């Protein structure tokens, strides 16, 4: 638990509860949703399976209270869109979660002193089209071979995403041409603005405000949240008051090497000559042949038998070795 | 710009190559060997050490028989004794006079201090050479390290560096050998499971903290002293302690070319055997046109001193006339001479000193200066030392 | 994996790269940008803004799994397993074929080669990849070029300082697009694993059989092998004592 | 238990080294049995050991290719003839 | 290695070839290299007199 040196911390929120913006210590950063089956690798402001004097436990959660860090419940953390998500992995900064259908993230917990503070986000939830294949076997008992994949283990381990705030939201729909003068509708929410045109022309605004003798595409407007954590994504803009501070969580589906079963192709009708060998190959689905000498001179050869094919292989006395797919390689010796 | 040199495998000498890209004012490079270093490929067959004869208190069977128990024990020795009758400090122990019994058994184990003293028996296979070169690139020295095989290439400075292969492939070490602490011996020991009493390989273990054990001590139990309680027996005295004191100088100071054997991975360094042949891949950068480099006219040689040594025993002054202010190559056209200075600075109308070492009694050697040549006139005289402490 | 973070967009202002110690570390500032989003836009001015585009390479989580080793084969040590039919019973010797190693199986010194052939089916330069063997000149360590096998170069799976060769330039992003387009070549080991070919244990000669975990040449019918076995003097039966036959026919 | 340590040596005084043609003499001078050896930095390194107890002179060949002479617990001294 | 004019004398010549060391690791001490007593190593290697 490589927490000796981290601590949790307290960041901006756009949304702790009722539309009012705090510092919240469930912040969100980063909210990835690269996964193509659902799962989300949310970034927090706090640290989750690990205590204040550095040590490793799952029942127990790391935040930030008024300068000193406390201890709370692992039952206490809550995932929500539009109806609460279903944990698959907690570690650190990372949390993992399948989502149902949602326009809003929110993510909370609750402290000692039995008091609940969550952070709420805008994120767009859908899980969209994401596969590269049919997922469909295969044979249940053939040749073992080595290979790799992605297992269903839900467990905070291994693999890790980057979060961040979000930072500041952008919105275009914030600012409005009223007349010859732009208003900015604030919408019970904190928006920092920039506009070119002269008198004020920076502030971080919580009320209504109108900008004199200006034009829409010459400002700038962006809601900001600091209650909530989102995926450090390069599709998103970073937040502009805010350097390179980070969150980290740990993702689900980890790689991991397995033994994928493979069928083995049936067996030619051979028939055997003078210093010769015929195959009368009847492949199923394309199938590789291959053949070597077993002698100073290989002279290896390889082709994709696909349709039904006769092959007259010399054999030498040193020997031919001759492998049919994943059948075991077939050795022939000439008669004396 | 590639350039090719081939430099002798001598630790310590330090040898300079003329750098001439056509078109391009000449540039020249100090190259040290700082280690030459043969590592081989080794394969622990056992390792041998102080054994230890385990032997527990003797079951004296008094006025009956006791039976020996074959155990599966290395070097496993048992034997009954009949007709004993001894006593001790207090007294007797036994009430029969003829009818007692002693059961002596003993097995032969790994001592204590196998983890600690012990000698490992190695096979080498084949070495991987790699070498640490120092380069006086730009005024300014570089470390290089390097496998000398002619593949492995390391940039320094945007400078691709390629050592290798190496001249000759002997190595001091032969297909079997033994490592004692720093010391490693080139000893044709006895195959695992084939060991001799009172020889080396007496007991054989496969690493120090391993659990079976192989032991060959000639282990004979010996009939006990009258009245006595005792386990007397007859066997070789340790091969490994006999070893130590009969094994000679190790190949530090045995092995040809001057090789300095070290040890943990254990390796030959600075064998000077053959040569080394090195590609140095030079940017564009580092280059200047002949055209925009400073031009020499009107130059003299004078030699105001000169003693034929393995150092710079030699000092030379060149006049010069110089078209602008740079840098200018300095490097000797003969290859008897060798000049310490591989670049100096020019103006115009000026002189320089250089440092020069040679052989010969009578010296007449061209330095090229940039791009301009001038011939030197020398009347170098002997040293005072017929022997030296350094190689040139 | 190219680690690219959140590009950082200075609105009415200007960015500045910083010079960072990182694997084929790339920056670049974009003057004259003016993008938006799902809401709308989220900067005041139209040309007085710019967008710091950072990058770095590193490798993927995948390394300690999916992975491919770069050997140097030095020399070779032989070892036999050998069935002897001794006094009317089947026993097995298994020792080096050096011709020094003794094994000494129910009271008779059994002493295996040395080699009549010093081959090998391995060259001094070999790449292993799960159960694969490949005899392939692959490029030093930090000299590796993009698309190619060695694209990037890292000591161990677990190892924390790395070598990266892949040729990653940052993009302009699109008209009122936050993005960090890239130019960068694929993949070299993913390249690799698609054309490699056949391994030694379909392509080396003598018939040898290629096994992995360590790597090893396992049945090549390459030369012969003395065998030198010490039968003790109680195995031997006199000619005297032995059973005579005469008046033979067959 | 037994553990591996470090052991302090002494190392032995320079002896009077003179030069000659082609041959190093060394003017030996022990307090306590002192081991001599010496090697050619050569093909044939011909190795020879001595245990120098009283004052002794020793004079050693020099070939081209160079000797290597250890006294004591002191470096190897390296030696070089003049071309 | 040291030479006087008499068993007496006031002033001495002295070629010992003496280099002070750095003291070591909290230790008050001062460390030197020098060549024994010529003397000394003499009146052991001087062999048969006249």
């Amino acid at each position: 638990n490589v927490y000796k040196a981290t601590r949790p911390y307290l960041a901006h929120c756009p949304d702790c509860g009722e539309g009012h913006s705090c510092h919240s210590p469930v912040a969100l950063e980063r909210i990835r949703n690269e996964a193509t089956d659902g799962t989300l690798k949310i970034q927090v402001s706090l640290q989750i399976g690990i205590k204040t004097d550095d040590s490793h436990d799952w029942t127990k959660l790391r935040y930030m209270d008024n300068h000193m860090p406390a201890d709370a419940e692992r039952a206490g953390l809550f995932v929500r869109t539009s109806a609460p998500c279903t944990i698959t992995g907690t570690m650190g900064h990372f949390i993992l979660a399948r989502c149902p259908k949602g326009e809003t993230l929110t993510v909370g917990f609750t402290d000692s002193r039995k008091i609940s503070h969550s952070c709420t986000h805008p994120f767009h939830h859908d899980p969209p089209v994401i596969g590269r294949e049919k997922f469909h076997s295969r044979p249940q008992h053939g040749k073992e071979l080595p290979c790799s994949t992605y297992v269903q283990s839900t467990a905070a381990t291994t693999e890790e995403i980057e979060v961040h705030m979000p930072p500041d939201t952008p919105d275009r729909t914030l600012m409005s041409q009223q007349s010859g003068n732009v208003k900015i509708t604030v919408n019970g929410q904190t928006v920092r603005y920039k506009c070119n045109c002269g008198g004020s022309n920076e502030g971080l605004t919580t009320t209504d405000k109108v900008i004199n003798n200006c034009k829409v595409d010459q400002c700038h407007a962006a809601v900001t949240n600091h209650k909530k954590w989102q995926y450090n994504s390069p599709l998103v803009p970073r937040n502009a008051e805010l350097g390179d501070r980070k969150g980290k969580i740990h993702i689900p589906f980890p790689l991991a090497n397995v033994t994928c079963r493979v069928p083995k192709a049936r067996n030619p009708t051979v028939t055997y000559g003078k210093n010769q060998v015929i195959m009368l190959l009847y492949p199923d689905h394309p199938t590789l042949l291959s053949y070597r000498n077993m002698g100073e001179e290989p002279n290896y050869q390889e082709e994709w038998v696909m349709h039904k094919k006769e092959v007259v292989l010399t054999v030498p006395t040193e020997g031919l070795e001759v492998t049919w797919g994943n059948n075991e390689p077939y050795k022939y010796w000439p008669q004396l | 710009y590639e350039h090719v040199t081939v430099i002798p495998n001598t630790v310590g000498v330090p040898y300079k190559t003329l750098v001439n890209r056509p078109g391009y004012s000449p540039m020249v490079l100090e190259m040290e060997l700082l280690s030459v270093t043969l590592e081989p490929t080794l394969s622990l067959d056992y390792i041998t050490c102080e054994y230890k004869t385990v032997i527990p208190s003797p079951y004296v069977k008094c006025c009956g028989t006791a039976e020996c128990k074959d155990k599966n024990l290395p070097d496993y020795s048992c034997k009954v004794f009949t007709g004993v009758y001894p006593f001790m400090w207090g007294g007797a122990y036994c009430f029969c006079d003829a009818e007692n019994t002693q059961l002596s058994e003993a097995h032969v184990e790994k001592s204590e201090s196998c983890k600690t003293e012990f000698a490992s028996a190695y096979r080498a296979h084949t070495a991987s050479a790699s070498a640490k070169l120092r380069v006086l690139y730009q005024g300014n020295n570089i470390t290089v390290t390097a496998y000398a095989n002619g593949d492995h290439a390391v940039t320094v400075k945007d400078a691709k560096f390629i050592v290798g292969p190496m001249s000759s492939a002997w190595t001091p070490f032969d297909n079997k050998i033994v490592v004692y602490k720093g010391d490693v011996y080139n000893m044709d020991y006895p195959p695992f499971g084939a060991g001799r009493p009172g020889q080396f390989g007496d007991i054989q273990s496969r690493t120090p903290e391993s659990k079976d054990v192989y032991a060959n001590t000639q282990l004979v139990l010996q009939r006990p002293a009258a009245g006595t309680v005792h386990v007397p027996y007859s066997q070789a005295p340790s091969g490994f302690k006999y070893w130590l004191k009969e094994r000679g100088a190790s190949l530090q100071h045995t092995a040809p070319f001057g090789c300095q054997i070290a040890t943990n991975p254990v390796r030959a360094v600075n064998c000077a055997v053959g040569n080394m042949p090195i590609s140095i891949d030079i940017p564009e950068a580092a280059f200047t046109r002949v055209v925009d480099a400073p031009s020499l006219t009107d130059m003299s040689c004078e030699v105001p001193a000169c003693t034929h040594s393995s150092d710079f025993g030699g000092v030379a002054i060149i006049k010069y006339a110089a078209s602008k202010k740079g840098k200018c190559a300095v490097h000797s056209m003969t290859n008897a001479v060798t000049i310490r200075e591989a670049e100096i600075e020019v103006e115009g109308n000026s002189q320089l000193q250089i440092s020069f070492s040679t052989a010969l009694a009578s010296a007449e050697f061209r330095v090229q200066v940039c791009s301009t040549q001038v011939h030197c006139a020398a009347e170098c005289h002997p040293p005072k030392d017929h022997i030296v402490n350094y190689p040139a």
